[PDB]
């Protein structure tokens, strides 16, 4: 009946706030001059996760985010 | 009578939202574009950001796609139902790719025609 008075445990937990990117510019390259795109990031080799995905670069390993799959590099 | 691509494109793309399609923005466009699910590309003019452009240009000329240039995405965004209530709303829309055939499979219009028949030329 009395209050909660639960300012021992915490002091309130801040929930996550997702950094806003702008564009997926860091991602392809054409910049060829000559119209030559290139991927500057890996792609997923699982079924679901063809051409369109990609696959995260870590200071080490390979992160999908789609199935969550790992490839570190070692 | 006249069904210039300035007014078939209107009829395409609506077509296509009942029945899919229509992947707006530039990711997922880029993925329909990857996966080679595209068949149609809708770009919009007056796009501050170069590399935007450059990149939708590089991107349709290597899957070999056609690439339609319009101007004042925010009409693009009509197009696509991106404004909805009523006509409010209206975020831009500058890339869009019409997955799925540049028609859809619910009816095969000849405004779809005009399409590639300004485009074999
Ligand atoms: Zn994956």
């Amino acid at each position: 009946k009395k209050r909660k008075k639960k300012s021992y445990t915490t002091p309130k937990k801040n929930k996550h706030k997702r950094k806003k990117v702008k564009l997926a510019v860091l991602k392809y390259y054409k910049v060829d001059e000559n119209g030559k795109i290139s991927r500057l990031r890996r792609e997923c080799p699982s079924d679901e996760c063809g051409a369109g995905v990609f696959m995260a670069s870590h200071f080490d390993r390979h992160y999908c985010g789609k199935c969550c799959l790992t490839y570190c590099f070692n | 009578g006249v069904m210039d691509v300035n007014t078939a494109l209107q009829e395409v793309l609506k077509t296509a939202l009942i029945h899919d399609g229509l992947a707006r923005g530039i990711r997922e466009a880029a993925k329909a574009l990857d996966k080679r699910q595209a068949h149609l590309c809708v770009l919009a003019s007056n796009c501050d950001e170069p590399m935007y452009v450059k990149l939708v240009e590089a991107l349709c000329a290597e899957h070999q796609i056609n690439l339609i240039k319009v101007d004042d995405n925010k009409k693009l965004g009509e197009w696509v139902g991106l404004c909805k209530i009523d006509r409010e709303g209206k975020p831009r829309k500058v890339v869009g790719c019409s997955c799925v055939v540049v028609k859809d499979y619910g009816k095969e219009s000849q405004a779809k025609d005009v399409i590639e028949e300004y485009f074999k030329c």
